[PDB]
């Protein structure tokens, strides 16, 4: 059992922090130099662990006033081992990140501390960077707004604080550079992932995708948007509430074919019109305004589903963003084109060491074992949870639930206890803010749109008589501190208003209330026309909401609706489980291909002579060109060798240098050797006249341009294959094996095209 | 908008009739034009017989709206202001050491398709020079068309010189003075000096019988 | 395809110097190569050049009777000459060929002073 | 490996009795099964009698009561005493042994008991 | 009425699971036309029945 | 006469089926006959082996 | 061949090949182990030929076996086909369990395992009682109900052990598990059948003609089994720019025989049920007539057999493919056949495709199922052979699917790169 090992190491650190206490600064900052030279002579980080942890304990008490508890040392040892430290919400996970981050930044290779958003990254960077810069290391903070030089300074520091999006995008942009000295990241060495279950379980359902702008079309967006704006929500389309899929009906298809003058919408010449009609339908019906996006400064800005904040650079793929901009009446932008793609599983499994800490890991433990080979370690609390988690108050309608929520917030405001109401969308947050505006209750709102005042709102949210309505922004890592007298009122009642997509997320909201042994109440007010119940509730229990009556002043005191609420949430969790499993194995196929391509593109970049690489490319292209003619079947002179001579003179050997007589009646390998040594002397004349390093610049540009263009086309073709592959499961094959085999064939044809393009552009230039 | 509507591929009809020294010629052809990449892939066929003046002396007479524009020169085009309304261009083409072309063309979207209706009249010619002696190599060079605007006529005056590879080993430097006129009178856009960096390619079809010119051509602009 | 010129030096007006242009990517046996020049401030004019190899070669009348463009296919390069040049013909000389596209040389600076 | 001389096949009137004697050669007789079957014409032999090594005798209900078995070890004879004969009991007869539970049952020669 | 024919086929398949009881009852040429052994060795497991919006960071 | 129209449709349908070509047909028959012959010999040999071990142990 | 030497050079492929062969040796070892109280000598005396072993008999023209694996995975087969028939609008709990996803599927798998144990018990009871009646009451010593339930629980333990062995050989072995065990049962029966054909023996050229006809029917089975009608599917939810190829296009493949072998399950249940219900009534005139006309080695019974194979192939092709569920899934995920409206029109489009393909597949299945009757009759073979029945289809399918699984494991090593 490892937990007794963690307790033993924590007691070791306790004895020697007795030893480390009476040391001045410049004698405690000297311990970093001492550990660095001991780590360069012969020691490992595992031998230095107790002395480094005692130095961080003393330095933290000297800087921040906090002296880490022994459960924080247990979580630090569990993070140094590469495990997942599941300390509860409020327990002190930021100091327990600073223990193994200091221990593993002494070797000089760099530690990445990953968080969920940029508020938490900047907050932790400020406080724990005060600790680390006392000790003598360097803390960079990698933000979305920085330039490449500031990012390179942030990654060159000893400890880098960033969010998971910026790390993924920096990796993807480092494999699109032309010079090696444009890469910002160092080799990936250690990642401490704060809120692991958000990053590695929840947000790992999505890939990071870097796009680049393609040509602009606008007329079909306005045409399809003007068509869909007259379309009668039940006769001409069906909106499926379960999976938010909007489809035309046969009346709507008839009206579409009449409005555009076409005869069949489902031809292969009207696939662009059908795509524009479908994306205008999804933009109108399935994408509600203040729920899914916002309109800021004449632009559609996406509100993130997990973090609940605006994603400024990010745009919807496949023409949905342009359909939303046509719907809103804004300027329709250009299309896009996927340049690079990675998932968070495949990104963080490149990291040579991976740790993590969260409050809510234990239910996902086997997933952390199957993918990341990380073991969830549960840490004690050192002070018991006095937080009061009351059961949910289920109502019939949303108007009755919101009247109850406003009445609860009103009667907690009268005593002086601070309230934090937790919604999800921006529009329900504004609805409940106007529900408290009349009733005369002064509040703050923390939406995606109110992100500028966030660090101010959180500093006032725990005062006496402080109502804060907050979306997903608050309920993940936000540390609300209680004001004077608030701990006697049982401070910070969290009033949730909906169930989220897992028990982990609403446990995180309750964790905003708890906060290390302080009192707190967490009441959830659900409803029966909540979006979780409407979308994932089973159709049996969705029939007796007339049986419960139509009053909504008192909650439904049943036990069949509580089973329905829990089963709907378990249905969402199972759907997300299978969706992230599917994305995992199919991006394992693209992960193998991408790792081959990116490793060889990098060693094209830092190779100070490319003659052997380009000559092997020309020889492989030439062997395939020889074997494309000259087949094994028709040996005696049915070999069409003047066509091969024409191909060599059009691709390799400048228009006159080969005749039929040079390769007449030859074996394929001896004509290969004849053409190949003619190619070598032509290359040597090119390298003589062209220059020596100028020739390397020339063919580096050729090779990298070919690799980039064929790899973007391969990402597109691989996406199209993954569209049709379940239809391949209709023929009683395994569709994953069909995906792997067709992806291998597609990849090898892509590499043959890379070699053909490089051979042609080098030899014929 | 207008030609910002025609970002997709465009059908190109070319019709040319003309006279040099009382000798008749009539060449037609069809192909495609693209603006977001800015290229012209055109299959042209001499439908009268033999060429009095050769194909290289024809190619600047053979549809300048199919340029490729990067993001900054989008304001600075004239050739997306008179379209789809229509376009008219006439040129004075002075051959040094020979006579003069006066070419007479209207380039407009007839129905949908880009039709270039050209009547060419070549005067001041002596037949024993190089052009009617057919001394041209089957090629066309790369050039820079200089574009400026005039506001008394509110149109475009274009100046350029072109260079024909003569088969004796010389070049015919010939200068084009070009006048460019709208047909409709909507939003005209008269920018400053800029230049079309253009390049071409002349080739043939191995499975075609008669005397035909295959044209492939790239246009880019720069300057502003 | 990438014409590179060399052989350009400061030549006094009584000395004649050949100018070489190495062709890389096409044979000189079947392409007419031309020698242009452009002085600083001047517009780029055509000086000399011959096509379809060796049976005919033309020049401009400022070098007619003086210059001679030659070539060698085994070396696959073309050569000019700067014989009897006057300070009026200070320029950067350019090697020009037309195989499909039009390829220009980088330019060799000769100033006769 | 152990030959069986099966004697006692005589013509009996239907409604009589008979004695069949399976004389074996090798004398160990810690054998898994011994017994007798018919295989008349009109095939699929019926196992008529069978002795376990614990003498736990079985019969089908076709010949139950009417047929008795006997095995005396170290005097290699297995006896089938047939009582209350019948015209459908007319068959050739084969003694058999089987050494162990995984052995193969090795037969004997024919003994035509004709009951008419 | 697809439920009736599907239930009739369910009772025929459990006839195949239970029909081993008729081996020697009425033939008396014991296994000389019984098809149960063949059914037991002739079959394989049936194949299983078959049965959001992506974003992108602009560079 | 609907049934002859239906059989013309069946023959028309069979020309859109993607039948295996002769190279993969020969490769598939080689794999099938190799698997059946190998497992025939494999199961005969382990039946002989288990039978001898059963004769030893009883 | 080169490819089987390429397999044994990769360590993982060779590891699971060797694990699969060890599990098949375990299966055969257990097939030599007798049942508790079954008195093996009367069992080995019951056969009409000479098989190999003491638990293997040649009864009814089939190599029967009465070890602890006497049932094989046959209760698992019939439990899975019953549960699959119950999912389709008969039991509603199973319908919503299938509609849940990968966790309601685990509920269906759990029910199939418990139903497997129940059906294995009922089949073991019927099998032990019927075999004891076949031997004349002499097969089971101490024929009390405690001995029958001992025998039934040990045969059900053997079948559940075979299902665990299948789970192992699909987790850590070469391919599918139960399919490898079924393949092993068939091709382990092969050598004693060859020994009977040798012990029988114009005859040498007759067996050469038989072997050439067997290779011809294996080629025909590979031809029909590997053939798909590929319906093109167009998705209208991505831009598909920049020269789409058209080579690896998306399509929906329908097999020519989409049913498989399951129509023969239903046809032989329809052919064995009248003789068992007539066997409960004792011998009569109509009992002997029912026994005479429902015997498919004679032309009236063979005609009823062929007609039921064709009818159940049509039924089970429309159960397996289900064009209405296919049309709804295509409408929901946004795909469409090019030209056809995605609602009812694609349902009747793929219904017409399925009618024609199912005609060809049903005739192939009926011909394959009545081929061993013709080989036995017109080749003077012993009736033990059953040479070219549906076990041929199972053997060909498992061999080809395991080969494709191995080559798919092989190609993850050959990612080249342009540098090399
Ligand atoms: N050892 C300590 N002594 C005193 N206060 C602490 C100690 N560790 C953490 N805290 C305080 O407890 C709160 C826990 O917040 P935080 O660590 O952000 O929670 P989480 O563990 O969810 O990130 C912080 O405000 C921090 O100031
Ligand atoms: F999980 Be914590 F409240 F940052
Ligand atoms: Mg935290």
């Amino acid at each position: 059992r490892t937990l007794n090992r963690y307790e033993k190491i924590a007691n070791d650190i306790d004895a020697i922090r007795g030893d480390y206490e009476n040391l001045s600064d410049d004698a405690l900052k000297h311990k970093t130099i001492e550990f660095k030279e001991r780590l360069e002579k012969g020691a490992t980080t595992d031998d230095l662990l107790v002395e480094a942890f005692a130095v961080v304990r003393e330095a933290s008490r000297r800087v921040t006033g906090m002296f880490p508890f022994k459960v924080q040392l247990m979580g630090g040892v569990a993070l140094h081992d590469g495990n997942i430290a599941e300390m509860k919400t409020g327990e002190g996970k930021t100091l327990t990140s600073t223990l193994p981050v200091y221990l593993n930044a002494l070797t000089g290779k760099g530690v990445h501390v990953v968080t969920v958003n940029e508020y938490l990254a900047s907050r932790d960077a400020e406080q724990m960077g005060k600790i680390f810069e006392f000790l003598g290391l360097t803390v960079g903070l990698n933000l979305n707004s920085m330039s490449k030089d500031e990012k390179r300074e942030a990654y060159a520091a000893d400890i880098t604080y960033s969010t998971n999006n910026e790390l993924g995008f920096d990796y993807l942009r480092d494999n699109m550079v032309l010079y090696k000295e444009q890469m910002v990241q160092r080799p990936l060495h250690f990642a401490v992932i704060d809120e692991v279950d958000s990053i590695l379980i929840d947000e790992a359902r999505t890939p990071l995708i870097i796009s680049g702008q393609a040509a602009k079309s606008t007329k079909l967006y306005v045409q399809a948007n003007a068509f869909v704006r007259t379309l009668k929500a039940e006769k001409d389309y069906t909106y499926d509430i379960k999976t938010k899929a909007v489809q035309l009906t046969e009346e709507g298809m008839t009206k579409a074919e009449k409005a555009f003058g076409i005869d069949n919408l489902f031809d292969v010449k009207h696939v662009a019109l059908n795509h524009h009609i479908n994306q205008a339908l999804k933009a109108h019906v399935a994408m509600q305004k203040d729920v899914d996006y916002v309109v800021e400064d004449g632009q559609v800005v996406i509100v993130d589903s997990f973090t609940g904040r605006l994603m400024k650079g990010r745009r919807y793929s496949e023409g949905l963003h342009q359909a939303i901009e046509a719907k809103e009446g804004l300027e329709i932008q250009n299309e896009s084109m996927t340049l690079a793609t990675i998932t968070f599983q495949n990104y963080f499994r490149m990291y040579e060491k991976l740790a993590g800490m969260t409050g809510t890991a234990k239910t996902e433990e086997e997933e952390f074992r199957n993918i990341y080979n990380m073991q969830v370690v549960t840490i004690p609390t050192n002070r018991p949870v006095v937080r009061d988690d009351r059961p949910d108050l289920i109502y019939r309608t949303m108007e009755g639930k919101f009247k109850a929520v406003a009445e609860d917030v009103a009667q907690r405001y009268m005593t002086g206890q601070p309230v934090l109401v937790g919604t999800v969308a921006v529009e329900t947050s504004e609805l409940i803010s106007k529900l408290l505006k009349n009733k005369g209750i002064p509040h703050q709102v923390l939406n995606a749109k109110n992100h500028e005042r966030e660090a101010q709102i959180i500093e006032e949210a725990g005062q006496k008589g402080a109502v804060t309505i907050a979306t997903n922004m608050a309920g993940r890592g936000t540390d609300i501190k209680l004001g004077e007298g608030v701990k006697e009122l049982g401070g910070l009642a969290v009033v949730g208003t909906e169930r989220h997509e897992s028990r982990r997320i609403d446990n995180q909201l309750r964790g905003r209330s708890g906060r290390q042994g302080d009192p707190g109440i967490t009441q959830f007010y659900l409803s029966m026309e909540d979006e979780l119940m409407r979308r994932f509730g089973a159709e049996r229990t969705m029939a007796m909401l007339d049986r419960f009556g139509m009053d909504d002043s008192t909650p439904i005191q049943s036990k069949m609706v509580s089973r329905a609420v829990e089963s709907s949430q378990k249905r969402v969790e199972g759907n997300n489980f299978d969706s992230r499993k599917q994305l995992l194995q199919y991006d394992d196929v693209l992960r193998q291909q991408r790792e081959v391509i990116y490793k060889q593109r990098f060693e094209v970049i830092d190779s100070e002579n490319l003659r052997e690489i380009v000559e092997n490319m020309i020889k492989s292209s030439l062997e395939r060109a020889i074997a494309a003619y000259t087949p094994r079947e028709e040996l005696p002179e049915e070999w069409k060798l003047d066509g091969l001579v024409d191909l060599i003179n059009t691709t390799y050997l400048d228009e006159g240098a080969l005749e039929k007589s040079d390769i007449f009646g030859k074996e394929p390998d001896e004509m290969l050797e004849l053409i190949m040594d003619r190619i070598i002397t032509k290359y040597n004349e090119k390298e003589e006249q062209f220059g020596k390093e100028q020739m390397r610049e020339f063919e580096k540009v050729i090779v990298l341009r070919a690799v980039d263009s064929k790899w973007m086309d391969h990402i597109d073709a691989m996406d199209q294959l993954r569209q049709g592959i379940h239809l391949r499961a209709y023929a009683q094959t395994n569709p994953l094996r069909e995906y792997q085999m067709e992806g291998f064939a597609m990849f090898e044809h892509m590499i043959e095209s890379i070699e053909d393009e490089v051979a042609k552009f080098v030899m014929k230039a | 908008k207008g030609e910002e509507l025609f970002t997709g591929v465009v059908p190109i009809l070319v019709e040319l009739d003309g006279d040099v020294n009382g000798h008749k010629f009539s060449v037609s052809g069809e192909g495609e034009g693209d603006a977001t990449y800015g290229k012209l892939t055109l299959k042209f066929i001499c439908t009268t017989g033999k060429l009095p003046v050769p194909w290289p002396t024809l190619v600047t007479t053979f549809v300048q709206c199919f340029s490729r524009y990067p993001d900054h020169m989008k304001r600075h085009d004239f050739f997306k202001s008179a379209m789809p309304e229509g376009y008219v261009q006439e040129r004075t083409i002075s051959f040094k050491d020979d006579g003069n072309y006066k070419t007479r063309a209207e380039v407009k979207f007839e129905g949908d398709t880009l039709v270039n209706r050209i009547e060419l009249k070549g005067i001041d010619f002596k037949e024993d020079g190089n052009i009617l002696g057919h001394k041209l190599e089957y090629n066309y060079n790369s050039h820079n068309v200089y574009i400026t605007a005039d506001k008394q006529k509110n149109g475009i005056k274009a100046n350029f010189k072109i260079r024909h590879n003569i088969e004796d080993g010389s070049v015919q430097l010939a200068d084009h003075y070009q006048q460019n006129t709208p047909i409709g009178d909507g939003p005209v856009l008269l920018p400053d000096n800029h230049y079309l960096s253009t390049q071409s390619a002349l080739s043939k079809d191995p499975n075609e019988k008669r005397d035909h010119m295959v044209l492939l051509e790239f246009v880019t602009a720069a300057g502003i | 395809v990438a014409l590179v010129e060399s052989g350009g030096a400061l030549v006094q007006p009584g000395g004649s110097l050949r100018l070489s242009c190495a062709a890389s990517g096409f044979p000189v046996n079947r392409y007419s190569m031309r020698w242009y020049r452009q002085a600083p401030g001047k517009e780029r004019e055509w000086v000399a050049g011959m096509s379809s190899a060796g049976d005919r070669s033309s020049y401009e009348d400022s070098v007619k009777g003086r210059f001679t463009i030659s070539r060698d296919d085994a070396r696959n390069t073309v050569y000019l000459q700067m014989n009897s040049l006057k300070p009026e013909d200070t320029a950067v000389y350019y090697c020009n060929v037309n195989v499909g596209f039009e390829y220009w040389g980088q330019g060799t600076q000769v100033t006769v002073s | 490996q152990v030959q069986l001389v099966e004697t006692g096949g005589g013509l009996v009137q239907p409604g009589g009795s008979l004695r069949l004697s399976c004389g074996a050669s090798g004398s160990i007789f810690n054998m898994y099964a011994m017994g007798w079957y018919r295989q008349a014409p009109g095939k699929r032999r019926e196992v008529v009698a069978r002795i376990a090594t614990d003498d736990s005798t079985m019969y089908p209900d076709s010949v139950k009561g009417r047929f008795t078995i006997s095995r005396d070890n170290a005097k290699n004879t297995v006896y089938l005493q047939m009582n209350s004969l019948k015209p459908e009991d007319t068959a050739v007869y084969y003694c058999y042994y089987q050494r162990t539970v995984m052995s193969q049952p090795y037969w004997g020669q024919g003994t035509q008991v004709t009951v008419s | 009425a697809k439920k009736t024919i599907l239930f009739l086929l369910t009772v025929l398949t459990t006839v195949l699971v239970s029909g081993w009881v008729v081996l020697g009852a009425q033939y008396e040429d014991g296994c000389s036309g019984v098809v149960i052994l063949k059914t037991l060795h002739m079959f394989e497991v049936p194949f299983l029945l078959v049965g959001d919006s992506p974003h992108s960071y602009h560079s | 006469q609907r049934v002859t129209n239906f059989f013309k449709e069946v023959v028309r349908e069979l020309k859109k089926v993607s039948w295996p070509n002769r190279k993969e047909l020969v490769n598939y028959t080689a794999v099938v006959l190799a698997t059946v012959a190998f497992f025939t010999v494999f199961f005969a040999v382990i039946d002989l082996g288990i039978s001898q071990l059963i004769r030893l142990v009883f | 061949f080169r490819t089987i030497s390429n397999f044994m050079r990769v360590s993982d492929i060779r590891n699971k090949i060797i694990f699969t062969l060890l599990m098949l040796i375990v299966f055969r070892i257990g097939t030599f182990i007798p049942v508790p109280s079954v008195n093996t000598d009367v069992l080995k005396l019951q056969d009409q030929l000479n098989a190999f072993g003491v638990l293997n008999i040649f009864c009814g023209g089939a190599l029967q076996n009465f070890s602890i694996f006497a049932m094989g995975v046959m209760p698992y087969i019939t439990a899975s086909i019953i549960v699959q028939l119950l999912q389709m609008d008969v039991v509603p709990k199973f319908a919503e369990w299938s509609k849940q996803g990968e966790m309601g599927r685990r509920k269906l798998a759990q029910f199939t395992r418990y139903f497997t144990i129940v059906l294995g018990f009922i089949q073991a009871l019927g099998m032990s009682y019927g075999f004891n009646n076949l031997a004349g009451g002499m097969l089971i010593q101490n024929p009390g109900i405690g001995t029958y339930l001992l025998i039934a629980v040990v045969l059900t333990a053997g079948t559940a052990f075979l299902m665990w062995l299948g789970e192992q050989i699909t987790a850590k072995g070469v391919g599918n598990g139960i399919s490898i065990i079924i393949f092993a049962g068939i091709v382990s029966g092969i050598p004693t059948i060859l020994n009977q054909i040798y012990a029988q023996t114009l005859n040498i050229v007759r067996l050469l003609l038989v072997a050439l006809a067997v290779v011809a029917v294996i080629v025909g089975v590979i031809y029909i089994q590997q053939a798909f009608r590929k319906i093109p599917i167009q998705y209208a939810k991505r831009l598909e720019g920049r020269n789409p190829v058209g080579g690896h296009s998306t399509h929906l493949p329908l097999k020519v025989n989409p049913a498989g072998v399951i129509p023969v399950i239903f046809a032989v249940s329809f052919l064995i049920a009248p003789p068992t219900i007539a066997s409960f009534f004792g011998t009569n005139d109509v009992t002997l007539w029912i026994r005479r006309t429902f015997d498919y080695t004679h032309p009236v019974g063979m005609t009823i057999y062929v007609v039921l194979i064709i009818a159940f192939t049509y039924f089970y092709a429309f159960v397996q493919v289900n064009p209405e569920q296919m049309a709804d899934n295509l409408k929901k995920q946004g795909g469409y056949i090019p030209g056809i409206r995605p609602g009812k029109n694609t349902q009747e489009y793929v219904t017409r495709i399925l009618y024609r393909l199912t005609l060809v597949g049903s005739l192939f299945l009926a011909f394959i199922a009545v081929l061993p009757v013709f080989f036995v009759n017109f080749a003077n073979l012993p009736p033990s052979a059953q040479i070219g029945g549906t076990s041929l289809l199972i053997v060909v399918g498992v061999a080809l699917e395991t080969m494709k699984q191995l080559e798919s494991q092989l190609v993850k090593r050959h990612y080249r790169g342009f540098i090399k």
